[PDB]
């Protein structure tokens, strides 16, 4: 998973 | 105090099955900033899990710097909690950081697996974060 903002 | 450099706290969500909008636990100042856990359904599907700082103020100036792990409790075996880690530069047009599929709603749901129990389920973040810039001056 990358992540990111909301 | 509200200064310290690092901190791990928790938000319980409750009628967690339920959960149809985005939810913000109260704050736990670090380095004199309030962070929040948030956490919302993507796409029943998948858990948004994402870490929030300094989202409320009007600010545009400040930034802070940090790394945390961001861990969905399993209250019946700690070592069965799951959890991942970022880093990121947060400032007014990024306030937040986290993964919007932390892990499947199936999964986390599941009375089994030991995440949810009378449809409540822990999250926590143990943040450290550094000296932030344009705020206290």
């Amino acid at each position: 998973e990358k992540p990111s903002s909301s | 105090t509200s200064w310290r450099s690092e901190a791990t706290f928790q938000f319980t969500v409750e009628r967690f099955s339920r959960l149809s909008e985005s939810v913000l636990s109260p704050p736990c100042f670090v380095r004199n900033l309030p962070w929040k856990i948030m956490v919302m359904p993507r796409f029943q599907k998948s858990v948004g899990f994402f870490l929030q700082c300094n989202a409320e103020s009007d600010s545009t100036s400040w930034s802070c710097h940090a790394q945390a792990v961001l861990k969905i409790i399993n209250y019946r075996d700690d070592e069965k909690s799951f959890s991942r880690r970022i880093s990121h530069l947060f400032f007014h047009k990024e306030n937040d950081w986290g993964f919007s599929n932390f892990m499947a709603w199936s999964e986390v749901t599941d009375p089994e697996k030991g995440f949810i129990d009378d449809d409540k389920v822990t999250f926590e973040v143990f943040v450290q974060a550094d000296a932030p810039h344009g705020v206290a001056w």
